[PDB]
């Protein structure tokens, strides 16, 4: 018939083939991730390559079909998806360059290790070794040791690599239509034909510009904060008007300010919503986390965990003699089978885990409606945005006393409502700033924009001008600084994670607001709700069967990207900030050094 | 002679569903009025007796038995076995996991996804010529033509919508 | 010395005297209203007496002062709000008679009884004899009996000397050089000499009547509504498309739907608005309610009641024994002494009404910084609106919760919402057109284009033509129903509670936009907002020193008043009505009559 | 001999207020520090000891009490009693509704409305002469002319503002 039906026809066919293809190679990662044998390992490639190469075949081949030539949304979508050339539009030689970098680039990552200059004998991974070093020590220098060793060894080795790298990909992009290989990944975000509902690889970078600019106030104070309590904290080491050592911040990067938490306490009197030991003091199982978190999600109306479900999960470490990895994630292996590989501890923060990964299962039920091809959040940001909400409604002392792990006599007093927003905002606020920066530098850099002779003397351009952070000892390029960060050096979009801590916050509102939520945005808990489910199943059940547009449409009411509530979230903080900074500098000079000349 | 149908070591495939005939036998039903061991019975005639019948028999995929119903909408109901629209009696299921599925996959149970205008009520296709959108003989690898049966993949870990179902459809003249 | 400096003294001298008369004419006045004993009806007379003499001699003696060559607004205003003539411009034959029909008028009314046909023992009085019957009756036969004898007794009565009222009081006018008593009082409206802030007495009439075109599709469906919820009352007595009978409207006249809430309630199984109960069942005094609405005004920026306001005022009838008339008033005496009458009632009716009543307290506290002869409201409707904006934010669901009258808990969705905007409509609502047509008839029977012998059967279609109410019983012209209510018969103005009702809404719309308030405008609550309570008293202290165009124009930005502010705090009212009605007639047919049948 | 100045059981009107001359006495001012009796102390000057005076009393309305003290506007100010730009001591001044005030009216007390020219630090005027804003004598009935003194009107029921407040002036030299 027309060029349309023989597509609908094709899309069919894969479908199907795929569904087979697909199941059986999630069974085999599967296995493989809960019983690490070898004859697993061996398996999770076979039933993985079969599917890769039946995609690539696929692909290739709905490449024979005109998708400008074809007037039906639904289709036009899954076909596109389909006509994935991916790095298969380079020649054999750059194709298999190209994966044997970014293959290298993953092991030195996850392989390099430093070693105790002045005590060679025993060297640290970066997990655990040099992460806990990063998290835990009040040493000055200890810390310069780690985040220096860290980005002159493995970073400087990762230099040579990600230059090629960028050469390889940006081509990839180029071929493929794409002004570069950021214009690539902005791709996530665009939409083709729907009138309002439209959207933009350039219309991307404009918003999240312009949704960053009123966060300013709010960071810039948050950091003039933890500037004066990391003034006492390392004294003498920081300028009351300057940046922050990136070596003094948390973690190998400073990308989470969490763990400043133990000395930027707003007051270290206030007590609990630690309810770590008022599990522990109960006896609570891998089974009553979870059991729980199913009857939290079937209050606002969603369903119970399948079956299945129950049957096929790993909750518990199987210890030793079996074992397992260990990070949480939800899967969804297809054939309407979930569960989630979870190695439970008894930590509130497991409990607050559990539900930010059965968001993901029931999210991931919700779609299992549409087409093959769309199963999969409205965009990288939506699915852990759901994910987040969820631990957000948990976390609330009125949720926890709900429950009854917290004692229904606790009084919710001013200043608890303080050290719970800071620690908040340590993580939810901290990373942003970090994270636009990262992104609009590799944006940059896939531009030409910014030269090879200026790729470390343009970091920290605006690691000073964007982040208020400086480097303890200074960086040409020799080093390679954005690689030792993870999805940096392992070929990941990062902005998802901008656009994922923006949505969460007008979902949560517009959730609360539905819910019918009196006090302040931060107290609400969308259990018991219903009404609020449902204005969330209405964007739960698309995935990427409608542009975000619409799916964040029908949650919150509005077209697009807004900071406001999240700024709502922190606004009882920010005033507290506002006068706590009444006598410090709120800002930084981007000259100032921790090394100086 | 009932209890020869449901009951019996395998099952067909829904492109070629058995039809068994049952003449001159006398039955009590009652062997299938009390069943927990039945996910679904919806018998659109009735539910009593007169001891007198058609016993179709055929595996599908849970989130297909909702089409073994008159009027239903497609893909099973549209290609392989279509209920006729008000003559009726019973259409009867009931999980089979351990049967017919494993844990490593079985994919013995066939059905028909392709093909040119639905089947009449109680019509049958075992044709199995390699297909294309416009008639006009094909020759895979070549485009365009595809092989109308395809596997069903029976998982064991799978979902209920994803588990075997042996279905008897009983019908009565 | 000039001209304009010679009155300068004049006025400076009748200020320090006019305060003193003024004064005792006030106490005696109040000690009347609160305890009617003989020796006190006699000095109410006098210090009355004394005070309207002496206004004439200096209204005579400001007769002296060429205004016209005077530059000086403020004074000019004063100078010529005291070159009045009054009824003085009359004979001495005319304005004893006038005065003997005012007296005897308002004696019939206040002193009128009736008494039980089979029963010639009990007798009722209006309040709250009457009153009650009118208010609370489910019995089509015992609202008919009372509706029907009070204007048969005190009306027929009021008849001939209604008559003559409308001569003398003509007479009074058109000497005046009015056209009519009409044209007198359209006189309060009226600005010469600022440019686009000018208006006219006749520029009045037009407004109304087209602000009034703009309300009709709203009131006919309210009609409609309020029709097929009164069918279901008194089942058989109505007719889906003719008026609504008089005397089953919830008062003695109309004025006022509110008390159909009971039984045109939309969602009876909510948790009520009526806080009547709740009020009841918590013990609420009228000290608990005044003190409470204190607290309201305090909360907006607004000051306590001056300490002689509660040793002063009168909030509970002292029962029998020393007897005072009970019609709710907010008294300014003069000499900053300040107090409210009212025969407090439990009902929640009447908790708005404190408000009400003590907004008008706050305005007169407000303008004490001005000259003697610019203490009051910028034009008749200011003040009553300023009550009204108060009975308005108390009267919200929000405030209800905030007072302890709500539970803490109430949930407020569409069904509540619903329920709150149908009771505020049957109140608000509910009076515009009647107001209107009173009014209009009245106006009317001045430039006397309504001859005596058509009097009551003129009146009686506007009623049944601009408001949709028929009269269960003929009247012939004996009959004189308009001056059943106080008002009338009282000699008062009326269109205020109209053009009352238009600013009401117009201020309260800006008043939330001052205090930066969410959303719908009904569901705003000015309390603790400095912002809007400063906003008000910025227009509150300029007495009559402005022209009310001006003033308006400060708070809302506006030269006039606008209907369109009313119509949106009822547009969800409206919608839901507008459904509702789908399997209703909506209209009237001035053709049908419970007594022609 | 304080005491004997405020607990005078009387007081003058504003437009002739009293001045007594202190001198040769101790007095420990102590009687006046230690008063809540008090509702208006400002001291333009200190609040020590040296133990050594003018004590000016009168009345007035609350509202009015204000303008007893230098740089003020006018009426009791301007036409009855300007304290001196600098030169200054204390202004003491208290309520007294129930003494100077009735719940029928108390008219006794006095104040010059109108005059001719304001008068200078501590001057006082006494007379009564019918006033015209052009010079020129005056005999009223005749218009344009005013008595100067008009009376206060204290009733028990009136705003603070309205109320009586003796009011006692002491100077230093
Ligand atoms: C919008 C439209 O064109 N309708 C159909 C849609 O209902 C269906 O799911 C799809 C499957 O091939 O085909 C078309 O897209
Ligand atoms: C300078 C001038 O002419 N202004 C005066 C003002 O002082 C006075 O308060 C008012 C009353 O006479 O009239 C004018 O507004
Ligand atoms: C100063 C003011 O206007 N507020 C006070 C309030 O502080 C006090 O506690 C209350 C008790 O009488 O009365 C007043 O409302
Ligand atoms: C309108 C309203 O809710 N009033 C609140 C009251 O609830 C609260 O006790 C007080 C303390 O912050 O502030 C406000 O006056
Ligand atoms: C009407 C009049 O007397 N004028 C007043 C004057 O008393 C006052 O001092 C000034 C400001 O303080 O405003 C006016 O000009
Ligand atoms: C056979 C076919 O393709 N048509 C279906 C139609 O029955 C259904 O109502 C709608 C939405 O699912 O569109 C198609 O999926
Ligand atoms: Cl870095
Ligand atoms: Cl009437
Ligand atoms: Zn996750
Ligand atoms: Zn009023």
């Amino acid at each position: 018939s027309t060029t349309e039906e023989l597509a609908k026809t094709f899309l069919e066919t894969f479908n199907y083939e795929a569904q087979e293809l697909s199941y059986q190679s999630s069974v085999a990662s599967w296995n493989y991730n809960t019983n690490i044998t070898e004859e697993n390992v061996q398996n999770m490639n076979n039933a993985g390559d079969k599917w890769s190469a039946f995609l690539k075949e696929q692909s290739t081949l709905a490449q024979m079909y005109p998708l400008q030539e074809i007037q039906n949304l639904t289709v036009k979508l899954q076909l596109q998806a389909l006509q994935q050339n991916g790095s298969s539009v380079l020649s054999e030689d750059k194709s298999k360059r190209l994966n044997t970098i970014l293959n290298t680039m993953s092991t030195i990552y996850s392989t390099g290790k430093v070693c105790n200059p002045d005590n060679p004998q025993e060297c640290l991974l970066l997990e655990p070794g040099l992460n806990e070093i990063m998290a835990n020590s009040l040493d000055y220098n200890e810390r310069l040791w780690a985040w220096e060793s860290w980005r002159s060894e493995v970073g400087k080795q990762l230099r040579p690599l990600y230059e090629e790298y960028v050469v390889l990909k940006n081509e990839m992009a180029r071929a493929n239509h794409y002004e570069d290989y950021g214009d690539y990944w902005r791709g996530d975000y665009e939409v083709n034909g729907v009138d309002g509902y439209d959207y933009s690889r350039g219309q991307l970078i404009e918003d999240v510009e312009h949704t960053f600019e009123e966060i300013k106030p709010l960071y810039e104070h948050l950091h003039a904060y933890v500037r004066a309590k990391l003034m006492n904290a390392y004294p003498s080491y920081i300028s009351p008007i300057g940046c922050l050592p990136a070596h003094l911040l948390g973690d190998m990067w400073g990308r989470f300010w969490t763990n400043l938490y133990s000395l930027t306490v707003p007051f270290g009197q206030k007590p609990n919503i630690d309810v770590t030991d008022a599990m522990v003091d109960q006896a609570w199982d891998a089974q009553r986390i979870f059991k729980e978190a199913e009857k939290f999600f079937v209050s606002v109306g969603l369903p119970n965990m399948t079956q299945g479900f129950w049957e096929n999960s790993m909750l518990t470490d199987p210890g030793n003699v079996q074992k397992a990895v260990c990070h949480p994630t939800a899967w969804d292996l297809g054939k309407g089978d979930f569960r989630i590989l979870m190695c439970t501890k008894v930590t509130m923060d497991d409990f607050l885990t559990a539900h930010h990964e059965m968001g993901h299962i029931q999210y991931d039920m919700a779609y299992a409606a549409q087409p093959f091809l769309l199963r999969n959040g409205a965009n990288e940001g939506f699915h852990e945005a759901v994910g987040e909400i969820m631990s957000l409604s948990a976390a609330t002392p009125k949720h926890l006393k709900s429950i009854g792990l917290l004692s229904p006599d606790f009084q919710e007093d001013n200043e608890t409502e303080i050290n719970f927003l800071l620690k908040q905002a340590l993580t939810i606020v901290g990373t942003l700033p970090f994270t636009y920066m990262l992104e609009k530098w590799r944006w940059m850099v896939f531009k030409g924009e910014i030269p090879k002779d200026q790729w470390m003397k343009k970091w920290w351009e605006m690691k000073r001008e964007i982040v208020g952070v400086v480097e303890p000892v200074p960086h040409d390029e020799t080093y390679c600084d954005p690689a030792s960060l993870f999805h940096v050096s392992n070929d990941y979009s990062f902005i998802r994670y901008y656009t994922r801590t923006l949505y969460q916050f007008q979902f949560q509102e517009a959730l609360c607001q539905a819910a019918k939520h009196e006090g302040p945005l931060h107290k609400c808990d969308i259990s018991n709700s219903t009404e609020a489910g449902q204005k969330l199943f209405n964007m739960l059940r698309l995935g990427k069967s409608e542009p975000w547009t619409l799916a964040l449409e029908n949650v919150v009411g509005a077209k697009n990207m807004n900071v406001r509530p999240l700024l709502n979230y922190f606004e009882p903080l920010f005033t507290w900030l506002k006068d706590q900074n009444k006598n410090s500098f709120v800002g930084w000079s981007t000259d100032w050094s921790p090394y100086a000349d | 002679p009932f209890g020869e149908v449901f009951n019996a070591t395998k099952f067909p495939s829904v492109y070629a569903w058995e039809r068994k005939k049952i003449s001159n036998c006398v039955a009590d039903y009652s062997v299938l009025y009390n069943s927990t061991f039945f996910s679904t019975f919806k018998c659109y005639g009735v539910s009593a007796t007169k001891l007198n019948v058609y016993a179709d028999s055929f595996v599908v995929k849970g989130d297909d038995v909702r089409q073994i119903a008159p009027g239903q909408t497609g893909v099973i109901a549209d290609y392989n076995y279509k209920l006729p629209d008000d003559f009726m009696g019973c259409v009867l299921a009931w999980n089979t996991r351990n049967i017919d599925a494993t844990s490593t996959g079985n994919y013995n149970y066939k059905y028909r996804y392709l093909r040119h205008g639905k089947l009449r009520p109680f019509e049958r296709d075992i044709s199995n010529v390699p297909f294309s959108p416009d008639g006009k003989p094909c020759t895979p690898p070549a485009l365009n033509c595809y092989w109308p049966l395809k596997d069903y993949g029976f998982y064991t870990t799978s979902g209920i919508g994803y588990q075997p179902y042996r279905v008897v459809v009983l019908s009565f003249e």
